[PDB]
């Protein structure tokens, strides 16, 4: 179970370092994605207006 | 070499080599944007326009990765020698808005730095004078990168002062305001903004050529403006 | 028999781990179709801008 | 005996905009019962389970509306041939839910809108998402559009030229639309129309643009590529 435990800790570090890299993607995305929420607010605003 | 007079002069021969020599003119170009950091006295009382024309003209590289590098270069002469652009006001805002509609991102994303920058580096009311024919005569996506800086630039002149230029401001705002782009559009909304917000319910005669829908919208943008 | 503790409670850190990566990767995938959409929509767009000129 | 849980799925599932997390519980309940070989329990208590999932969409709970989409989605799929004489019902009520205020709706509801275009017939699903296509404002416009894509591919050669005279004029109408995904859908779907019947497809687009027939000719060449 020793040996058992140092392989499995190595997994879960190596998993750790990973997810970090694939919070930097999902977040960078959301960056990336905030400009087109000001702009299709924008778009959605002009029909409910014009649907007036 | 080290000498600043030597210095120059080798960077406008590299710096010359346009088409070719990628490396070399990309040291260059970081060198270049060294001596802006410096604040080098010597350097720029002499050698400015010759500097800035043979910056411009490298705007126009076919080397995506050169004309990026000369727009961040750009960028640091505009706020770090702002007064001497005093006589190359629409030459340097013509060439930074044609940079906004090259193909590659890497190249307008510089650019766009560069055209915030001299929002605040030109003389404001110069400026604005510089982006109204602009605005009023461009296609996509110059105008909406004009818009965007007259945006900027209507923040820094005084009640009095953006009074006497709304003849001229707000033809290509209501112009704007019907373009087939919401991109354009909205930039319009947003700098109509920016002007309601220093002349507050004076701007209202000047909006009698807007449409029910229009002002609805605008005043939707203007009461969220405020909220926060 | 305080190693088989310490194994115990990191297999479950370890699962929860898991399912919180499997979670975000779900998560990130959404945003990756609607980054795309909206980069062929923004192509579509220019595209349109390009025949209107030449004709 | 499936049928006397199902009368309690029923008694609960009819308590609208009440009882939240009884009603979740009983909506996950018969999502389990769509997963099994329950077959016996759609013989008979289909169209009620259906009228009552589809009166769901229009509770005032955000998360009960997009659950309810979610266990539409499976039998939709686990269930596609006993949607026969629902079809228009059931994609009018799926289209209606792509303009929820809440993201987690829509997003649902555009999961239930891609399964639907596989699981109601091919023939029949074209010939009700014409209407709609004609006359719907944004976005169920642009949804059923985007759903008669998907159709399209599954209908044979021979098939889809007798629905031309009745395909065509909401796709040159919808090609004229104000907004740009609108007109983007559509010429995505005049490719799956080209890609079907080749150049059979020229005398409908005569009524198109020189800058539109570019513009689907382009997409045209860049769909051949692939």
């Amino acid at each position: 179970i020793e040996s058992e435990l140092n392989s499995l800790r190595a997994d879960y570090d190596n998993l750790v370092l990973d997810y970090e890299q694939l919070r930097t993607e999902k977040e960078e995305m959301e960056l990336k994605l905030k400009e087109k929420n000001d702009l299709d607010e924008f778009e959605a605003l002009e029909r409910k207006t014009k649907k007036d | 070499s080290l000498d600043h007079s030597d210095l120059v002069a080798e960077l406008l021969k590299e710096l010359s080599n346009h088409n070719e020599r990628v490396e070399e003119r990309k040291i260059a170009l970081y060198e270049l944007m060294k001596l802006t950091q410096e604040e080098s006295f010597s350097v720029w009382d002499e050698h400015f326009k010759t500097i800035l024309l043979l910056l411009l003209e490298t705007l126009g590289d076919k080397e995506p990765t050169i004309r990026a590098l000369a727009l961040k270069v750009l960028r640091e002469i505009l706020r770090h020698q702002p007064a001497r652009f005093k006589n190359y006001a629409e030459l340097t805002v013509m060439k930074t808005l044609e940079a906004h509609k090259d193909p590659h991102k890497e190249v307008v994303r510089s650019a766009e730095e560069a055209a915030s920058v001299l929002a605040t580096s030109i003389s404001p009311e110069q400026c604005i004078k510089v982006l109204c024919p602009i605005i009023q005569t461009a296609d996509y996506p110059i105008n909406l990168a004009a818009i965007k800086m007259q945006t900027k630039v209507i923040e820094r002149v005084s009640k009095e002062t953006l009074n006497l230029l709304l003849p001229e401001i707000m033809p290509g705002l209501i112009q704007g305001y019907d373009n087939s782009e919401s991109s354009v559009r909205k930039a319009c909304v947003f700098c109509l903004v920016a002007v309601h917000a220093v002349i507050g319910d004076e701007l209202k005669p000047h909006l009698s050529q807007l449409t029910g829908s229009k002002m609805k919208l605008l005043n939707l943008y203007i009461k969220r403006a405020q909220t926060g």
